[PDB]
Formats: C-alpha cells, sequence, structure tokens
C-alpha cells in the first residue's frame, strides 16, 4: 500500500515515477504495486492525470548527463511523435526513450540503447520498436530551431 | 620417549651460534637469491680493543653493511627447532648478538622514502567523483531474489493433505524419535497443512505448557 501510495503522490505532484522505479525502491513487485495502485484510486474516489512524454524528458536526460539542448530536442520530438500519431498504443516510458535515443544519436553525446533502457527501465527491443516506428519522420520531430552536430539524414536506420 | 622430547645435543655440545639483525630488505634479497647461494660475504675484524663486523651484499644482488655487536649478558637466549617429523631439538645458545646499519645515511633516508612510498599504496582513501552515480536503484520490474522465490515455490507446490492413515504412520513414525514436539517442526517433519494436521493431531495428542522455549504438543494418545 506504501509503496502504490507513493506512485500516487508522485503522480498528484505532478513529478511522475514509472512503476518500475518505484518498484526499484521497494521490496515490492511491479505487478503488486500496479494491483494495490488500482484498488486505492477505488478507495479513494480519486484520479491521476494522465502521464505525458515530458514527465520523464527531465529526470531521464539529466540521469544520462545529456545536454540541455538534447533534452529539449528530444522533449520536442516525443512530443511531436505523440500529436503526429506515430506511436499508437505505445507506451510513453517507450516512446521518450525512444525520443532520447533519436536525440542522444543526433548529437555528440551519443548514448546506446541498453544505456538509456537502464535508466529509463525500457526493453533494447521495445526502444527500437518504438523509434523504428518514428525514425522515418525525424526530420518533422525534431525541432526547426535546434543545432544538430550529426544530421538527421545520417541518423542510424535499422 | 615421547613427541615432545627435545633433542638437546645443541646444549650438550656447548654449540654457540650469532644472532644478528637484519633490514627487510637486505633479508628479503637474500630469499631471492637463496638458490644462487653467493648473497655476500660477512667480515669480522678485531683489533687490540676493538672489534667489528660487516657484510658486504652481492654486486648482481646489489644492483658494505656495517654490524654493531649488543651485549648478550643481560638475557639468556637459546636457539630451537621442530622437524617435519615431529622431533624437537635445541641447536645451540645465542653467543653474540648483532644489528646491520648501512654504512651510509644520506642516500639512506632515499631508500627509506621509496619504501614508505610503496607501503603507502595500500592506503585506500576516499576518492573524489566529479559525476552522481545514476545506476543505483536502477529501474526494475521485479527483484531477483523475489523471482527466485516466487519460482521455489510455484515449482514445489503446495504441501498436499496425505491420507488420514499415513498421516498416523508419520507422526507415531516421530514419535519414536521424540516424546514431545513444537508444531512448527511437526509441519516440517510430517510435511502436511498445519491446519489438517491439527485436526489429526488433536484426536489423539494434547498441547501442554513445559519447560522448553515453545509450546510443544503431547503425541501420547492416553
Amino acid at each position: 500500500i506504501a509503496s502504490a501510495c507513493l506512485y500516487i503522490a508522485c503522480r498528484q505532484e505532478g513529478v511522475p515515477r514509472t512503476f518500475k522505479e518505484i518498484c526499484a525502491v521497494s521490496r515490492i513487485s511491479k505487478k503488486e504495486i500496479g494491483r494495490c495502485f488500482k484498488l486505492i484510486l477505488k478507495a479513494l474516489e480519486t484520479s491521476v492525470d494522465l502521464i505525458t512524454t515530458g514527465d520523464f524528458m527531465s529526470r531521464f536526460c539529466s540521469n544520462l548527463c545529456l545536454p540541455k539542448q538534447v533534452q529539449m530536442a528530444a522533449t520536442h520530438i516525443a512530443r511531436k511523435a505523440v500529436e503526429l500519431d506515430l506511436v499508437p498504443g505505445r507506451s510513453p516510458i517507450s516512446v521518450a526513450a525512444a525520443a532520447i535515443y533519436m536525440a542522444s544519436q543526433a548529437s555528440a553525446e551519443k548514448r546506446t540503447q541498453k544505456e538509456i533502457g537502464d535508466i529509463a527501465g525500457v526493453a533494447d527491443v521495445t526502444i527500437r520498436q518504438s523509434y523504428r516506428l518514428i525514425y522515418p519522420r525525424a526530420p518533422d520531430l525534431f525541432p526547426t530551431d535546434f543545432k544538430f552536430d550529426t544530421p538527421v539524414d545520417k541518423l542510424p536506420q535499422l | 620417549a615421547e613427541r615432545g622430547e627435545l633433542d638437546l645435543t645443541g646444549a650438550k655440545q656447548n654449540t654457540g651460534v650469532w644472532l644478528v639483525k637484519v633490514p627487510k630488505y637486505l633479508s628479503q634479497q637474500w630469499a631471492k637469491a637463496s638458490g644462487r647461494g653467493e648473497v655476500g660475504k660477512l667480515r669480522i675484524a678485531k683489533t687490540q680493543g676493538r672489534t667489528e663486523v660487516s657484510f658486504t651484499l652481492n654486486e648482481d644482488l646489489a644492483n658494505e653493511h656495517p654490524f654493531v655487536l649488543q651485549s648478550v649478558g643481560g638475557q639468556t637466549l637459546t636457539v630451537f627447532t621442530e622437524s617435519s617429523s615431529d622431533k624437537l631439538s635445541l641447536e645451540g645458545i645465542v653467543v653474540q648478538r648483532a644489528e646491520c646499519r648501512p654504512a651510509a645515511s644520506e642516500n639512506y633516508m632515499r631508500l627509506k622514502r621509496l619504501q614508505i612510498e610503496e607501503s603507502s599504496k595500500p592506503v585506500r582513501l576516499s576518492q573524489q567523483l566529479d559525476k552522481v552515480v545514476t545506476t543505483n536503484y536502477k529501474p526494475v520490474a521485479n527483484h531477483q531474489y523475489n523471482i527466485e522465490y516466487e519460482r521455489k515455490k510455484k515449482e514445489d507446490g503446495k504441501r498436499a493433505r496425505a491420507d488420514k492413515q499415513h498421516v498416523l504412520d508419520m507422526l507415531f513414525s516421530a514419535f519414536e524419535k521424540h516424546q514431545y514436539y513444537n508444531l512448527k517442526d511437526l509441519v516440517d517433519i510430517t510435511k502436511q497443512p498445519v491446519v489438517y494436521l491439527k485436526e489429526i493431531l488433536k484426536e489423539i495428542g494434547v498441547q501442554n505448557v513445559k519447560g522448553i522455549h515453545k509450546n510443544t504438543w503431547e503425541l501420547k494418545p492416553e
């Protein structure tokens, strides 16, 4: 209950923490936290705002030690990807990690899918799938006022 | 005749030996070149009213060590050994004591500094870290110990309910080993559900307060 309450508090505060992050600090598994989560919402007759791609960019980019411009580009890419519906049904964490990977690979500070996956809590396959969906539209997702260390046309294709 | 008997030939023949104190680096080189048998030469010079001892290290091993003698009259020292064949013996009595020192002094302090620096290498000091550690509490779906414990629990499965006759046979088999047992131990011994076990046990056995550390059941049916 305490672990699930901590997740709800983070959501209410506008600083969502993924279930994998809350699980990583608690002896309770993601599954049990997820079960208690919905039960508490019913018990409290309350609800929490839907998570968004921008809620994790600050934490993930800082944990990855990415420059400010890379974090801004990743935020824009993820936001535009959701608006363009390029990632239907994809979890926002997977989209954020994929957007971070794209922006990182386009910048001087290049991070691998494993490094981003370990910090974001997403499998490299899930990142790769989410990245493969957004890669064709990469020039539209990147900001117009962004400085490219590696041009969008040379971004990794897979 | 006993294992502890000492061969006192060293004392009987009055074998005299010299106890010499030498630096660790010097004896380390002798141990390294031990297979050569040419670690150096020991020179002793005596005069009308003065005597000196010194050692010269082999050039190849080095690539004069004056010795200062010390009195042996203030305390009686003897040398003894234990053979690998479990036979003790006394080699002799210390008739002279000396200590090795270097001839030079200024350059010798350089060697001591080098030895100190080498001896300082194992002294671990707190390291300053330029970037915060971001790998702690990395996001995980379920802990390693939990999936392992869950797998063992699910693979082994829950404890089944044996037939009443087999449960009674196990209970009486346990009674042959001991008169009374703690319920927790009895559950592990009989390998039955605590509820199911208690139902069968209460029909014959009983629980009574005893001086043992935990509440124990009495298996005698009467």
